[PDB]
RNA sequence: CGCGACCUCAGAUCAGACGUGGCGACCCGCUGAAUUUAAGCAUAUUAGUCAGCGGAGGAGAAGAAACUAACCAGGAUUCCCUCAGUAACGGCGAGUGAACAGGGAAGAGCCCAGCGCCGAAUCCCCGCCCCGCGGCGGGGCGCGGGACAUGUGGCGUACGGAA
RNA sequence: UAAGGCUAAAUACCGGCACGAGACCGAUAGUCAACAAGUACCGUAAGGGAAAGUUGAAAAGAACUUUGAAGAGAGAGUUCA
RNA sequence: ACCCACCCGACCCGUCUUGAAACACGGACCAAGGAGUCUAACACGUGCGCGAGUCGGGGGCUCGCACGAAAGCCGCCGUGG
RNA sequence: GGCCCGUCUCGCCCGCCGCGCCGGGGAGGUGGAGCACGAGCGCACGUGUUAGGACCCGAAAGAUGGUGAACUAUGCCUGGGCAGGGCGAAGCCAGAGGAAACUCUGGUGGAGGUCCGUAGCGGUCCUGACGUGCAAAUCGGUCGUCCGACCUGGGUAUAGGGGCGAAAGACUAAUCGAACCAUCUAGUAGCUGGUUCCCUCCGAAGUUUCCCUCAGGAUAGCUGGCGCUCUCGCACACGCAGUUU
RNA sequence: UGGAGCCGCCGCAGGUGCAGAUCUUGGUGGUAGUAGCAAAUAUUCAAACGAGAACUUUGAAGGCCGAAGUGGAGAAGGGUUCCAUGUGAACAGCAGUUGAACAUGGGUCAGUCGGUCCUGAGAGAUGGGCGAGCGCCGUUCCGAAGGGACGGGCGAUGGCCUC
RNA sequence: CCUCUGGCAUGUUGGAACAAUGUAGGUAAGGGAAGUCGGCAAGCCGGAUCCGUAACUUCGGGAUAAGGAUUGGCUCUAAGG
RNA sequence: AAGCAUCGCGAAGGCCCGCGGCGGGUGUUGACGCGAUGUGAUUUCUGCCCAGUGCUCUGAAUGUCAAAGUGAAGAAAUUCAAUGAAGCGCGGGUAAACGGCGGGAGUAACUAUGACUCUCUUAAGGUAGCCAAAUGCCUCGUCAUCUAAUUAGUGACGCGCAUGAAUGGAUGAACGAGAUUCCCACUGUCCCUACCUACUAUCCAGCGAAACCACAGCCAAGGGAACGGGCUUGGCGGAAUCAGCGGGGAAAGAAGACCCUGUUGAGCUUGACUCUAGUCUGGCACGGUGAAGAGACAUGUUUUUUCACUGACCCGGUGAGGCGG
RNA sequence: CACGAUCCUUCUGACCUUUUGGGUUUUAAGCAGGAGGUGUCAGAAAAGUUACCACAGGGAUAACUGGCUUGUGGCGGCCAAGCGUUCAUAGCGACGUCGCUUUUUGAUCCUUCGAUGUCGGCUCUUCCUAUCAUUGUGAAGCAGAAUUCACCAAGCGUUGGAUUGUUCACCCACUAAUAGGGAACGUGAGCUGGGUUUAGACCGUCGUGAGACAGGUUAGUUUUACCCUACUGAUGAUGUGUUGUUGCCAUGGUAAUCCUGCUCAGUACGAGAGGAACCGCAGGUUCAGACAUUUGGUGUAUGUGCUUGGCUGAGGAGCCAAUGGG
RNA sequence: CGACUCUUAGCGGUGGAUCACUCGGCUCGUGCGUCGAUGAAGAACGCAGCUAGCUGCGAGAAUUAAUGUGAAUUGCAGGACACAUUGAUCAUCGACACUUCGAACGCACUUGCGGCCCCGGGUUCCUCCCGGGGCUACGCCUGUCUGAGCGUCGCU
């Protein structure tokens, strides 16, 4: 029968992201001679809130080294950053917090975040809120580094690609109970139309594959192939094991 | 014409 | 580090031209159902049909055989009569379905590339004069521009052609 | 003799302009439409879509008198009616 | 043939149905409209013409068609069926 | 009886430019929509049977291409709106006790998808009113909620097997278990309904076998029409039967 | 009665004969002067006009809305409904001397009040890509995407070529 | 709920009656849910001040729990800047 | 709904759109996130079952498995052969995946029950809890209580037709226009009805519809398509009307929603039949350079394996601003 | 009786035909006979569900009534083996048998599918008798009291509640008795809507699932009368010359009911225990028909106080608050 | 007889059938076979002495010119004209004209904002200001001018 809620989120329309009040992307500084070879110094002009994001950001202003012009960025705030602090970054950057330097430089056991997945990408892994990666180990030839991500996975990475030292700010957000449905409503409203979520068991059998029945039951196994046409792929996708 | 009955009334019901 | 050829590319309210939308009975190119029939239905059928998009002309399309035939042979295309509801297709069911010959309507045939020869012998645009000018043409005259040898024009194309 | 090209004619024509005809219809017919019809009217919109011809030869369409606030009458007159 | 009286007779039509006055449906009344058509193909019957033939199409020749988009004629009379 | 073609069986001979895995015949069966001194062709009318809108009216559906979010659903942008009371959370003050830890008492403070309750938003019950209404869903009282997942204008986004859905198959312009408009379309109908003047003559069937057949067809039967061939009450008859012998 | 065409016979031709189709279009009854003209407390007296007054107007009294208004102003929507004079056919479910009816005329004046400008959510060309195609996507992305300015220089003209 | 400012003529009519049925309001002796599927409907309760407040509990509540008393008019007093 | 719990994804990714694009949404995002499902605050728990159906993990050790490619014979169409991807099989995991969770006999110095024993059986055989519950056929279960009387209410009992643990079990303060039962109060709910008010209805002036309508309209019985207004036989029958009334017109309303038939449909489902977007795999093409080696056949050919390379192709960054020597 | 068409396949068969411009060869195509099957067996290739449902129709066909039938249920005879201490028959009555009844349920499908509103309760009228009580009587295994059996007989009655949607059932209480039925299983334009029986939801069992369940639960629109008749009441009608009067009466209707107490009487009767009746007298039930002196109810005489908020400057006098309240 | 009801007829209403007409359709045929950036079709808004609609036209607006025709047009007015004169009125239509949207074109759809050249007032080129005029779409071809490139060369 129907195209199911889920198939519909792909068309955008109503399920697009809410992004009026969002303060910008939360990138790293782009690479250049100064970053590449020395270290450019900038100052943290302010620390900011960014709707739909648990991490706070940091307006960090540098000086463009070509035009007389004060360029500025939005770093995700490393925890313990503050205003009127300087934020050095580059190869020859000093290994202290809120200081973006290549993973290859920094020693083993070094905690980082906003870490570039591929060199020059401007900060992709570990940029959530209480999250960080740890630099495991370096292979000097091949110019590669092994990094342990917050998911647990131990991804291999180019030693050139940068990261900000320290963890992300605003950690332990998810320790607080929400309590009020209202409090949930107010969270997702500054994000996207994804909240009060209706269980496919509730639905009639035209709008979901679990729907219908004289008793709210699933009726088929809730685990499912991932060679599964969109419209059935519902429940537990490719679920290797399923229980507790 | 004249209304008479509702759709779900269906007057002379003998199930 | 200049200046000059060309090549490939831009920009001009550059000079002068064209194209855009409409109509849509007829016509050309795509696209393309389902009611329906089969006493059900899925192939089939309805149908290359309706709707959809494109482009034309006073008509369009086609057309001067990489054809028919198998004869003692016909000889572009289109149209009519016939072939013929035939050969063939088809859950060989429903149903569908041409062509050649034969007789008519009409009747008309041609041109390149190439291969070659000929001082590019060719073309376009400028400007001055004479005619002509409400379908921008003739003739002449200009060391006046450009196209063109990465090929223009005359001869010539299978019915043979050149010298 | 293919992989390049042009070509009138007999052929088509429910659109257009301009004509001619009919064993057709004759105002509930014939076109939706004989008329100020794709009009009025409806619908947000795509679209839908009517009804409606006839005094008399001639307007000669009733001067004037009278009742009534008037519409309406009663006489008079016009017309072959 | 208008009305009235009286005696006897006499349920409302249409329809489907084995069976309708039916407690089966349709029907307040009147006017106008309103449904076995045309084409094609087959078969049998009948009428006419010619007859081992028959045929007419299609085409053509005769006119500006008033009647004619008829009528007539054709080594096409038979390519062909 | 005979002849022609197919076919089989059995047989014995003929022929010549090419003698051959050549060609031709005979007898007896048996298949053929055949021949056995022709009847067709054309035109016209009638009936029947079909294919077509196909006697007229009738679906639920199906397909193509378009129009709508002025209602309503949800998102987003920008604006507007929400009496008076109750309860009294953290923090703060003082006083009293406590050896300390800290605890009591009185204040202050004003939290909350907090309570009452107006406007607002809603819509429980009376199964009240109304029920050819005021109204194609209204009215009255009674009710729920009333600082929050609150109410609400305008703008803007999502469109039909598509949207949107705190999920009722809800809502999508009085239309939704697939909107509306035009077309394909006069869609199909073994089923309802109707089917137009008179007289005359004849006059049925509801049984057969077959059928995805049982509300229909086919095929026999029963009917009518057209005839023909003969018969003889024209002193001069053969055959036939819902009998009997 | 009507006032302009029409019939008999022989042939041919057909959109050729109605009581029915919950048939179609138009008309007319009985029902019936019946149902009905009952939501939101309310009227009364005198006068004026006038053919005519339960309803107009004026005056007097008695009543209601009771500033979350039956008051005073806008938005959207309407589109002349506004104002005046006149009419009393029709319409305003009794009436009307009245009206938002009908017929005559009038009537909307801006640098400052708004449109106008900006951007919002979003919409949407170009380049580019897809696309049988009408087109669609995309809106910074596969762009040579600025035509502006200042200061200097050189030229040209227009001006008491001074400036 | 009553009033001024401002606004209206009772919401598309009037008059005469005061029957039954209704629609919308009220009241009822004694009993008090015996009514009815069912306390549906209506009735009780209601403000304030002063007392008083259970089970249970997520210790926040329950809670206006329940249950009681008072309330007018008049003439004074005291207390608050 | 908060809370709990699973599952997918490290971006040439998960999920999803789109006819197509070096297209798009999530995403101005990066696991304290995005996406997909269940359960449903708190408290307290959450038993066993991986046999079935799912999902998933591994994979030359290997059955089958297509097109191409390779060989074979053949005059050739060709046939036959070897080769062999995913997928199926084969083997592990998984129940907060769909789901599932027994039956006989005998046994205690009165009897009765049966702690106990014996078998037959499954993937286990229903655990904690809970109960005649919104779940119990028998059923008005039995006991108690509540009433004068209770098919109701409550509390107990439990071989429970057919309870039961995130198909969530047991609980539970606060809350509820939610479903019950009783008590106090209160009442016209009732015994049993009555009177009053307003607006109606009523009569009048003015104005003025509709549905419905074969004809019509008094009964009893008879027969009759088996309940007649009309027919038969009886009773009988008297203009024109007013206000009421709901017995009858099998009254009106709407071509019965039920049921059945139709070779009529639509919505939804799946182990129906026939397909299909999507996706997974293999082949050929765009598709190149070098190195090394390695087998297989043959006495060069093919298969290529692995490791580099960059020039296609891709991705990211930037106002392409310092690249390699 | 033991079996199978077209199409397709496959095998067998002939010095067979065709394989198209001709020839040779493979291949294919024909011709003829067997085999591979259609069991729905004269021969489609084919799963559910719908309570979200639709359309064409059907009384050719179910779910009511009503007809026919009466098995089954209900009621009643006949016979007489027994029971009844004794005695077939006071009361009973086996084994057998004959009937009626349509308040049981079945059969059946005639009527209605262009719809006859589908249970129960309330309310109201009328009929039947198959008589519970009441009147008059026969019988007894009737001494009295209590009683069962039968006859005439349907005049008059036959109640209040608890549980249940109920019909039915049961219990409490009263009573004279708490008999049984019918009228489209009387009665939805009379109500009600609790239950059945749409759509929303829960639970159990069943189903892979959509969904199912004479298994449980909860939430869920009850329209119209102004026509005709019938009934109720209301004006009138033809006649009598008109009018008025006082009257008669055809025909319709129709009504009274049952109980207690006292007395008879602690009497009859009886061993006693217990324990009547007729006539009187006093009252009450239910029903009917009136009425308002009295008691009660109503009360907008808007009568007369009293009182809230407001408003006429106040007093006095009043008014408003849909009847301000009392 | 009285009222009412039924029936028939007369006359009158209601209603618009019938019949008779037909500047319209329907069908068959003939000839021709023509739109547009020189701005189409279509839309809008205008225009009459009194004119709303239909038609006709475009700010020269129920039409101008021209040619043909030869006294009207007419609902009423008014007028013209010498109808022995280019001359009323029709017809034709070759000259002229043709508001705004629209392929639709400066960019936008408010009817809003502009740029660039020239002209008149304004100045006395002082730019402003006002008014007028002419340019200012996209695509594409042939040329033209200006250019770009560690594209391929040559000379210096
Ligand atoms: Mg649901
Ligand atoms: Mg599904
Ligand atoms: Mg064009
Ligand atoms: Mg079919
Ligand atoms: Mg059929
Ligand atoms: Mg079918
Ligand atoms: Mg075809
Ligand atoms: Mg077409
Ligand atoms: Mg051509
Ligand atoms: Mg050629
Ligand atoms: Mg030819
Ligand atoms: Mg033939
Ligand atoms: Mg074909
Ligand atoms: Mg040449
Ligand atoms: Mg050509
Ligand atoms: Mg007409
Ligand atoms: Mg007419
Ligand atoms: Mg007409
Ligand atoms: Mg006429
Ligand atoms: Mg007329
Ligand atoms: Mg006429
Ligand atoms: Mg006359
Ligand atoms: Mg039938
Ligand atoms: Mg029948
Ligand atoms: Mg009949
Ligand atoms: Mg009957
Ligand atoms: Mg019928
Ligand atoms: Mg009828
Ligand atoms: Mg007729
Ligand atoms: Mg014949
Ligand atoms: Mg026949
Ligand atoms: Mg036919
Ligand atoms: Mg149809
Ligand atoms: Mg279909
Ligand atoms: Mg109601
Ligand atoms: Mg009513
Ligand atoms: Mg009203
Ligand atoms: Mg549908
Ligand atoms: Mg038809
Ligand atoms: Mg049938
Ligand atoms: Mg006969
Ligand atoms: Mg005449
Ligand atoms: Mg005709
Ligand atoms: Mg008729
Ligand atoms: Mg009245
Ligand atoms: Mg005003
Ligand atoms: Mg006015
Ligand atoms: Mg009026
Ligand atoms: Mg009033
Ligand atoms: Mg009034
Ligand atoms: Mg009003
Ligand atoms: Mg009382
Ligand atoms: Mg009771
Ligand atoms: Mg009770
Ligand atoms: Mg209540
Ligand atoms: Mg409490
Ligand atoms: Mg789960
Ligand atoms: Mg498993
Ligand atoms: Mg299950
Ligand atoms: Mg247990
Ligand atoms: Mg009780
Ligand atoms: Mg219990
Ligand atoms: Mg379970
Ligand atoms: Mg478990
Ligand atoms: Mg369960
Ligand atoms: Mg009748
Ligand atoms: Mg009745
Ligand atoms: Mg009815
Ligand atoms: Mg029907
Ligand atoms: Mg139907
Ligand atoms: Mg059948
Ligand atoms: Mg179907
Ligand atoms: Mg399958
Ligand atoms: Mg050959
Ligand atoms: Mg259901
Ligand atoms: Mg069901
Ligand atoms: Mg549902
Ligand atoms: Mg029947
Ligand atoms: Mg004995
Ligand atoms: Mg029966
Ligand atoms: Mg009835
Ligand atoms: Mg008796
Ligand atoms: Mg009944
Ligand atoms: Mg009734
Ligand atoms: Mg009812
Ligand atoms: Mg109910
Ligand atoms: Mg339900
Ligand atoms: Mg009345
Ligand atoms: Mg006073
Ligand atoms: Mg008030
Ligand atoms: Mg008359
Ligand atoms: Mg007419």
């Amino acid at each position: 029968g129907r195209v199911i809620r889920g198939q519909r989120k792909g068309a955008g329309s109503v399920f697009r992201a809410h992004v009026k009040h969002r303060k910008g992307a939360a990138r790293l500084r782009a690479v250049d001679f100064a970053e590449r070879h020395g270290y450019i110094k900038g100052i943290v002009k302010d620390i900011i809130h960014d709707p739909g994001r648990g991490a706070p950001l940091a307006k960090v202003v540098f000086r463009d080294p070509y035009r007389f012009k004060k360029r500025t960025e939005l770093f995700i705030a490393a925890e313990g950053i503050h205003t009127g602090q300087f934020v050095y970054c580059g190869k020859k950057a000093q290994l202290n917090i809120g200081n973006v330097l290549p993973v290859g430089t920094m020693p083993e056991g070094t905690i980082v975040c906003c870490l570039e997945e591929k060199p020059g990408d401007r900060g992709k892994l570990a940029r959530a809120s209480g999250n960080y990666a740890t630099v495991i180990s370096h292979n000097p030839e091949t110019k590669k580094t092994r990094v342990k991500l917050p998911s647990g996975s131990k991804k291999v990475i180019s030693s050139a690609n940068r990261a900000v030292v320290g963890v992300v700010a605003g950690g332990g957000r998810i320790d607080k109970p929400i309590l009020k449905a209202g409090r949930a409503y107010h969270k997702y409203k500054a994000k996207r139309n994804c909240w009060p979520r209706v269980r496919g068991v509730a639905m009639n059998p035209v709008e979901h594959p679990f729907g219908g029945g004289n008793h709210q039951h699933i009726g088929k196994p809730s685990t499912i192939r991932r060679d599964a046409p969109a419209g059935r792929k519902v429940g537990l996708i490719a679920a290797r094991r399923t229980g507790r | 014409g004249m209304w008479r009955f509702y759709t779900e009334d269906s007057p002379g019901l003998k199930v």
